[PDB]
């Protein structure tokens, strides 16, 4: 795992935000 | 192929029993009812006798109404088998209600009921109403009509053991304790003799059967002629209702109908009341001759229409007249046949005179059944002249006038409110139909909101698939692309917004459902089971927080600006999330059972969260107990020890500052650890199924505390199986470790190999060698002796511990006498026990 | 709409988002 | 006498840095700022490198919210010198709050905060937040307003040690670990350089001096003027904050202060943002002037109302203005809050130029937030002068404006439609309103079928009693007779029902109300307050599960089909059910004073039930323990240490039933355990006199422990507590001699005093022999009162030379029956004797010391 | 000046004319 | 319109035109 | 006197629609 | 739909509520 787990923890995270860690 | 019915038939006209009991003897005999058979106002029929088993069916329907001092029907019509419903009364063709003494419904023989359905209610005394399964009976293509209600059931009539036929279909179905129901199998349902022995289909309600073979018809399919069942009526004879007559008999028979007679006429094979579409009655009554001008123009007075039953009277009306509005206010318990009964009565109009008012409607579906319609000339218009069409609170009324019907409105307007499943797009069709051809309705006279609210408007569907579902989310998928303007390609795919600021985008409903039934949400203030999502316009969203290895209902809907009336929603779809990590096992309680033996038990009160193929117990030794130094021993001796607001600043702050733009048990293994002398387990664990709720272990240590787990594990997904190549899994649950004790070994092993001795004035030694392996160290060894003389008490010391074998046992000063010694270790698990006695012998001389 | 999650959680949220692969 | 200020001025107004960096440009060589200066939401502040050295006096309050990235604060503020606070916020005068980044503030030129006190916080990495003492910060009097919390000074900042540099109260006084803070001393308070070294009055904050010798203020105490201080503006001009201006300056000179921002106006010598109480602006805002109408009201503009968010921008509004109606349109069915935001915007409006409109409104109870509604002037009415109120489809209206709230509508008429909830009798309220007073409306105007549809219209009243009332059960007796069916045919009976199928029948409400002003109806979506019985024809109820003693609300109301119009409900009552049982009294502990008293302890947090008249307490001697006979003693000696949906419900049924009536009922006809009784004081001593064997008293409500007396040594007392509470009159009357229940139930608290502190002692001992061969005997007497039975005698003797240890023999109770005596043979010589006896309680006290001497030959 | 309907009309009718009804077919 | 429920009910009726529907 | 987000979010419930309007 | 949330839970709304900037403060 990379910054994904601080991008969505300490703050929240959209879905496209979260979409956009896919391959 | 052919088959007689059971007895030549005597059959007689429509029947009624009125005002006392001997007005029986008229239905004395009569094989089958050629009309509707009724019994009301019997003042006492108790002193009723001779039950009449002859009559078998009745041809229109049976009302029994306020008949008092009668127990049970069956007492009347013990051998009623078939009732035909040729014609209904009001969509009902059994009717029992309100009397008083009627606590047994007693129809054993009763099969079939071939149309409408049967009404049982305000019966006091009628316990076991509920206790027959009517579907069976009714006609299965609609057998919506049935009404059981105010039979006293509410706490006196439980007696419903019956002869449980006795537990069939989770009821003891029964008229009474006396007779269970008489089923029949699907292949012959309701065309059976017994549970097994199906009829001839060219019977109805079974047949006789007899040694001779000679099988014979309860009632025929369709017609009779001479008592034989035949499909259809021979040459020159008519058919009426169930037999076949001659010209004659079909004119003298009778039919009474609207309180009123009608006479039978003969036409093309049946004997009918009335000639059909553009045929009148001939002058001499005998023969119905095609209408002058192709039909026959009758008129019929305006009026209201209550039920079902007073719709029949408009039968061949082609034109409603007079400055009273035809109401309509059927108020049905959502039955059925009021498209039937409202499609023979009113169906002949083809212009209205006056004003039309439907009003208060309950179960009416539509008014296609004005087939025949085709202007509302609305002369005289209703509420000061001002409307033509009124229609109001209709509770189920869903749409209007037929496919491509029109009705010319000539004068005055519409009126539509309070119509909760009729959308303004379907009103909105009559706007080419008014004279004055408006492109929309005055404002006064078309609510917005009232029309429509409950009922799915129109609306396309949306398919939504599942892209995939975890341990606690899940992502939905929109498949039906929404597009913006033109399309440039339409009828691939719909859901066409015209203006981009329309479209606010779609919008996800889901909550838990386990049985995968939840209803829609409605416009209820207050419904709050659904959790509505926010609008998301690229069509996919991420449920989140869900409960893992539960079942969950979603659906979706389009949001737009409420301008725009395009709207579309998907079905009540359900799935259900992958199973997650177990809870943890509830209830562990470790017990000693003795000093190599501890006994565990567990329950699992918690949702396992998938299914748990194995449970795992382990117990690992923990060091065992210590003396601390600075224990007072031998001074402070014990016996036993085994007991083992603040914010609103920021508030404040925030409104100012924005402003709106303009242990670690990862795996395990089966393992047994066994010391290092091979006498007792260090750790021991082991892998058990899902039976056990209780474990014991053996050559445990004595007097050592062990922590107890108790882990449950689940079964892997396929999924889990392979694509968590190397981390976390977390396929079994957490738990919280018990302590327990076993106890403190043996009554016995404390002490041993004593022995007493002496110099040679000699102080006295006593020798002992200490325990191998005691309950804990040692903490003092106990030194007592007792003098030889009767009656006396024993001394004792203490020392703790201390290095008493540097002389090879303990050095003591006495005096002269004969004494007996004992001695015992003492360690931290509690007080010791004695060794066996031993003497010695003080003697110096002078 | 929002999403919070942390350890094993964000782990299969992040399952969930991306059928597809996801790098290290 | 005068000196000019730091450089040439070069004021910017009020400004806020937000969503980026570059922002920052703002502040390009600004020497003061004119208003408040807010930096916040600054994701990350570390691409900044540049300063703003120039920048020397804020007039109004500084808040850093939020700010990332951002380490020392004086990267941005190399000499803010002086904080004027002219205006505060919230009352403070600086706030840093919640910058995760922010280690250090480093201000090192800051030397006053003329007004509002400090708030920092939640700077989880600011050490040296505490080490300045803001009191010699702030102004020369009293503003005890600092707040200084959770910005990590747990342990981290070990950096604390600062250059020491002056200390004080036990720390060093120092914004960070080099740059220490400076006082001044008593002689400027705050226009000083060092501890020494203070200039002019005049300036504020600090000064320049000159190599040339010459003194230069860095802010003016109280005005500037062309870069030069003084007392008081020059006439001709206006002060604004800090300098003052022309007119034709200060028209142009706003502060935002809100969300809308305020223009200047030369007001006497000051540039006020806005005027004094009753004073108008002039349109050309040159000056203020007495309000022309006595009272000065805030024009707006007319416009569609979609939503609270929309309606919010209202506020203030007095009079509404514009050809546009005001439409409110809020289609959002927000619930409750729904009429406090509306409220808010529009409360305060009072006269409307172009007429009302209530349209698709899902959410709005009524039209009572226009609190201060007078006028509907409607000069542009609607839709062609047609109408000027247009209520149109709205789901939830019901009542019109409040109780009297004239509105005096004076042209056109007036367009009513589609309002189910609300009542026609509700809309004639305006037959008298409207100018034209016209007698009644048409039914183009309000609609006779389309209004009130599904309303509580023309509702009569129920008179409800309640019959009686019990511990936790009351009965309910609605006594307006209704004749259900017509008369048929006296008269009276204000209620009557044409039909007796369609009354279903009265339904009663209830609930717990402590205050008894509880209201029929609340402003929320569905409120679950009201428990509801079921539909009740008799009219007769009886509640049943009331807690006993407590407060309760209810109130009838008619339960009838959808289709009739006749309907009644009650005014809300109250009633308070009997006192039933009190609960039992809490945490009774007793304790053991002596071996003859006991203290009891106890309180009463569990709720009474009516009023505590009296506790109850209650000793019982326990039978004494005794000897089991297969026990063994002077084996086993004892030490013994001792122990102790909304959803308007459906009636299809109903109606379907009524109408298969009458169509069945035209076809059928044709023309031709110590009970509370025993709870009173009561004493028994002992045949002995010396001990209670029963005890009890009855206490005033307020001891919560009591102590006894003339207890029995060494015995279990079995304890017991009540409390109790009145009897009602009726109660007296009513119950004979079964209901009683005045009393408590109790929880048996056992506790058994001390042993005698002298214990069991043997008397009267003495030694013998006999014929004076025979072995040496000792008799003596068993003690008088020992604790319990005396298992063994225990007899200890010593021969008065030096080796001989002193030796002991024990004998149980028995064999003392035949002379209470013992016997023991021994050689020439002379010996001390002792005794004591053992009991069930412990050991005994040692008796004095005989003496014997022996000599056989 | 009658009013009744349903229950309070069968039983009003029946105490009005207890001496049994016309009935038809008859 | 001959209804009992039409004639009484709704309209109506009067103990001379009730005493109709049942003598005998 | 003066309402903003918190008395529009935080002293009462709020839908996501309105956070949309504070943003640039 | 609700999201009932105050201070800092209401900021961390607001961030995931828009990435963009937030306030046109007179700019
Ligand atoms: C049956 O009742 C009739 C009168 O209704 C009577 O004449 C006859 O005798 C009775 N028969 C029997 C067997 O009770
Ligand atoms: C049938 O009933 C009639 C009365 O209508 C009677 O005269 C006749 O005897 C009866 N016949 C039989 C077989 O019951
Ligand atoms: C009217 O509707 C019917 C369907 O019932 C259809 O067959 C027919 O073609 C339609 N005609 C017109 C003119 O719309
Ligand atoms: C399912 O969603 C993905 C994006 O996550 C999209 O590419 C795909 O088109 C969707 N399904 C279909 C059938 O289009
Ligand atoms: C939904 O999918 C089915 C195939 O599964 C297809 O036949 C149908 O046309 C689709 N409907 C819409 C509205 O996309
Ligand atoms: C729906 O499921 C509930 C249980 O969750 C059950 O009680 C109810 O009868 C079901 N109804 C239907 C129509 O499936
Ligand atoms: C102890 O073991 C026995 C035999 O396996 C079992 O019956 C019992 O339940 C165990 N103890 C407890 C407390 O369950
Ligand atoms: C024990 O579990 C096995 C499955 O491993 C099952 O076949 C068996 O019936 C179970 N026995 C009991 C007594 O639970
Ligand atoms: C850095 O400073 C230069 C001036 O040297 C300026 O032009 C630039 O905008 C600054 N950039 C940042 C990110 O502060
Ligand atoms: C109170 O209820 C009783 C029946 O319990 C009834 O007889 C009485 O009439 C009611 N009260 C009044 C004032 O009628
Ligand atoms: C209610 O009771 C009061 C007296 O308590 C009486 O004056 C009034 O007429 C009653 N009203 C009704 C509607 O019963
Ligand atoms: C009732 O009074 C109490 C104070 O006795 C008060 O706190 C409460 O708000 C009041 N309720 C109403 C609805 O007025
Ligand atoms: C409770 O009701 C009684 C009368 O039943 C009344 O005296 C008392 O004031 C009420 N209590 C309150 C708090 O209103
Ligand atoms: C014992 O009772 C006395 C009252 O005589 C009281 O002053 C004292 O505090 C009590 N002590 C305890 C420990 O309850």
């Amino acid at each position: 795992f990379r910054g994904v787990v601080d991008s969505c923890c300490r703050n929240s995270c959209s879905f496209s935000t979260l979409r956009a860690y896919c391959d | 192929p052919t088959m007689r019915l059971s007895q030549n038939v005597k059959p007689c006209k429509s029947m009624d029993i009125r005002n006392m009991v001997s007005h029986f003897n008229q239905l004395e005999n009569c094989t089958v009812i050629e009309g509707f058979l009724l019994i009301d106002l019997i003042n006492d029929a108790s002193p009723l006798n001779r039950s009449f088993p002859k009559l078998t069916e009745v041809t229109d329907y049976i009302i029994i109404y306020r008949v008092t001092g009668l127990h049970s029907l069956s007492k009347i019509f013990p051998n009623l088998s078939v009732i035909r419903g040729n014609k209904l009364f009001d969509g009902y063709a059994l009717v029992v209600y309100s009397n008083f003494d009627l606590m047994d419904l007693g129809l054993h023989k009763l099969r079939s009921i071939t149309r409408g359905g049967v009404r049982i209610e305000k019966n006091h005394k009628l316990c076991y109403d509920r206790t027959i399964d009517w579907l069976e009976i009714l006609a299965e293509n609609e057998t919506q009509l049935v009404v059981l209600t105010e039979n006293g059931k509410e706490k006196e009539c439980r007696l419903s053991k019956c002869p449980g036929c006795q537990l069939h279909n989770n009821r003891r179905l029964c008229w009474n304790s006396k007779l269970c129901q008489t089923k029949c199998p699907e292949k012959c349902r309701n065309n059976c003799i017994d549970e097994h022995t199906c009829c001839s289909q060219d019977c109805l309600g079974g047949c006789v059967i007899d040694k001779n073979g000679n099988e014979s018809c309860i009632s025929c399919r369709n017609v009779s002629f001479n008592n034989i069942c035949m499909d259809s009526c021979p040459k020159g004879y008519y058919q009426f209702d169930s037999r076949c007559v001659t010209a004659n008999e079909c004119i003298t028979l009778t039919k009474f109908e609207t309180n009123s007679v009608y006479s039978g006429i003969p036409y093309n094979g049946q004997c009918i009341t009335h000639c059909p579409t553009g045929y009148q009655k001939s002058e001499n009554k005998r023969m119905c001759e095609p209408c002058p001008g192709g039909k026959c123009d009758k008129e019929c007075s305006s009026g209201l229409i209550d039920s079902l039953e007073r719709a029949r009277e408009f039968h061949g009306c082609t034109i409603i007249t007079g400055t009273e509005p035809l109401t309509i206010s059927i108020k049905r318990e959502s039955g059925a046949h009021v498209m039937d009964e409202l499609k023979y009565g009113l169906a002949a109009v083809h212009k209205i005179q006056s004003s039309l008012m439907v009003h208060l409607t309950y179960g009416l579906k539509s008014l296609k059944f004005f087939q025949s319609l085709t202007e509302i000339s609305g002369d005289p218009p209703m509420d000061a002249d001002k409307y033509a069409l009124y229609v109001l609170d209709n509770r189920d009324l869903d749409e209007l006038w037929g496919p491509n019907q029109t009705v010319f409105i000539r004068k005055g307007g519409v009126f539509f409110h309070f119509n909760p499943k009729l959308c303004v797009s379907t009103i909105n069709q009559l706007l080419p139909m008014l004279a004055s051809k408006p492109k929309f309705f005055e404002k006064s006279d078309v609510g917005a909101d009232s029309n429509g609210n409950r009922g799915s408007c129109g609306t396309a569907v949306l398919n939504v698939t599942l892209q995939s579902v975890g341990a606690n989310s899940a992502m939905l998928n929109v498949t039906t692309k929404v597009e913006i303007g033109e399309p440039q390609k339409p009828s691939n795919a719909t859901i066409v917004f015209k203006d981009p600021r329309a479209f606010i985008g779609f919008v996800f409903y889901h909550m838990i459902d386990p049985y995968g039934n939840s209803t829609k949400s409605s416009d209820d203030p207050c419904d709050d089971r659904w959790k509505v999502s926010s609008p998301e316009k690229s069509g996919v969203m991420v449920l989140s927080n869900l409960i893992p290895y539960t079942n969950y209902s979603y659906y979706v809907r389009t949001m737009a600006i409420s301008s725009e009336l395009t709207n579309a929603e998907s079905d009540v779809k359900n799935f259900r999330t992958n199973p997650g990590r177990p809870s943890k096992v509830t209830e562990v309680v470790a017990t000693a059972i003795s000093d190599s033996k501890i006994n565990v038990t567990w329950s699992y009160l918690d949702k396992p969260y998938g299914v748990l193929t194995r449970y795992f117990i382990k117990a690992k030794l923990i060091n065992r107990p210590t003396r601390n130094n600075n224990r007072d021993y031998c001074t402070e001796p014990l016996v036993k020890a085994m007991e083992n607001a603040g914010m609103e600043f920021e508030n404040a702050l925030q409104n100012f500052i924005f402003v709106p733009n303009i242990d670690d048990e990862n795996t395990y293994k089966d393992e047994e650890d066994l010391s290092s002398n091979k006498q007792f387990y260090e750790v021991f664990a082991k892998e058990l199924p899902p039976n056990q709720t209780h474990f014991v272990f053996e050559k445990l240590r004595h007097f050592t505390r062990y922590a107890i787990f108790v882990v449950a594990c689940r079964e892997e997904i396929p999924s889990e199986k392979l694509r968590d190549t190397s981390f976390k899994k977390s396929l079994c649950s957490d738990y919280d470790t018990v302590f327990q004790t076993t106890k403190r070994k043996k009554f016995a092993d404390i002490v041993m190999d004593l022995k007493v001795d002496l110099e040679h004035e000699s102080p006295v030694r006593v020798r002992w060698t200490p325990p191998v392996d005691p309950n804990g160290e040692i903490v003092t060894y106990e030194v007592a002796y007792k003098l030889q003389k009767p009656d006396q008490v024993e001394e004792k010391k203490c020392i703790p511990a201390a290095d008493f074998n540097q002389t090879a046992g303990y050095l003591i000063k006495l005096n002269e006498g004969l004494y007996s010694f004992r001695v015992r270790a003492n360690s931290i698990a509690g007080y010791g026990d004695f060794t066996e006695v031993e003497h010695i012998k003080v003697e110096p001389p002078p | 709409n929002s999403l919070r999650a942390c350890g094993p959680a964000l782990m299969d949220m992040l399952r969930v988002a991306c059928p597809n692969g996801f790098n290290s």
